[PDB]
């Protein structure tokens, strides 16, 4: 028997209580970082690793600008939640 | 041993749910620039190997559906499934066009007692929305 | 810059 | 500038919302299975990779024995929440 | 590039709570095993060159304290940091010897804004409790 | 075997 539970994994742009970033002419922080690693490595690296760089990415290159200041250099880091069982190559 | 098998015919289904335009009641505002994440989301999962649908402008009716019916599905010949949602969020809920459903609803159809063509294979969810409506200031 |  | 929730991560013995598992004479599952896989692997594997091995230990190898049938047979899987910005090797 | 640095002074602290014995108020009881876990944990990680240090039944006020007072420390010669919580727990939450508190607040001391001395650094936190009282009835 |  196996849990019902297993072998999921959520790739989330931000952490729990935290606004996710989007720029309305180049597209969201975490889809553009996400489709930038896919391209690049999307078949030669573990989804683990796909992910974690995608967190690098958009920890250093996004800060937020806005005329509001409240909402000005803001920041962002993703969140990655995997209860995978093996590792994942699409490969 | 320590791989997810991927000998399959096919890398499986991956369904885009791309909410740009929500009713007025929600109080929610239009999500200009999540076009461009769809399209490029497409390219990217399509050049995986995955089979990609996207949908546009859900209802938290229609988002339960299209995710209990590919629940439903054999994924057999599949390696894996995938599901990406485009929306609005608060914390533990997604927006529809009309309204929130909490995303453990929308995941569970997928379960190992739920779904067992899916058994021992990896279910994907890519999540781009609001968790809530905290700032991270950063720090030097 | 917007948020979601 | 970096964002203050990065570089954490959690190694939850369980998923939300569900019970964790001990054996009052060999110990929690999860920590049994942890400190199984890092005296193999801990100088050797990335904390990811540990973590999975984990995660496939837990949900394989135990299953639930209680006198009590509501609380028989029953499996577990861990969760890891990861917010770490590279890859972590202990050496 | 794609690594954490390690090449530091020290691999990091440690910090093992050994949660056994509750008050009879909160209605939690006996961990037997945990001192096994205990035993087995601070083996392995002085292994792996990590500073261990090992509380035993501590209250909410302590947990608290003793993670602030740590997050309070000069890690710059340190790798990265480790806790681990051997408690009884619910969902958000981890039992103290007298009540609860949660696991967001022990943890955000470590905040880049609130330990600056751990800033780009892993901060590791393993956590044995429970976060609810559902059953996996799993599936073969 | 116990829960926590």
């Amino acid at each position: 028997k196996i849990p019902v539970e297993a072998d999921f994994l959520f790739a989330y742009s931000t952490v729990p209580g935290y606004y996710s970033w989007r720029s309305p002419g180049r597209g969201s922080w975490f889809v553009q970082a996400l489709c930038s690693i896919l391209e690049e490595h999307g078949k030669d690296l573990e989804i683990m690793q796909i992910l974690t760089r995608v967190n690098d990415r958009v920890a250093r290159h996004f800060e937020s600008q806005s005329d509001d200041p409240h909402f000005h250099e803001k920041k962002q880091i993703p969140c990655v939640v995997s209860m995978l069982t093996k590792e994942l190559y699409f490969s | 041993t320590y791989q997810y098998n991927m000998n399959f015919e096919k890398l499986g289904k991956c369904i885009i749910i791309n909410n740009k335009n929500f009713d007025k009641v929600t109080g929610m505002g239009v999500r200009n620039g999540t076009d461009k994440d769809a399209e490029a989301l497409f390219k990217c999962f399509r050049s995986l190997g995955f089979d990609v649908i996207v949908y546009n402008d859900c209802s938290c009716a229609k988002m339960q559906d299209l995710l209990k019916k590919a629940s439903e599905e054999d994924h057999t010949n599949a390696a894996c499934f995938a599901c990406i949602l485009l929306s609005h969020g608060e914390e533990n809920v997604i927006y529809g066009k009309d309204g929130v459903t909490p995303i453990k609803d929308l995941t569970a159809h997928f379960r190992g007692d739920r779904c067992k063509t899916l058994l021992e294979k990896p279910k994907l969810f890519f999540i781009q929305a609001c968790r809530g409506t905290e700032l991270d200031d950063g720090i030097q | 810059d917007e948020v979601x």
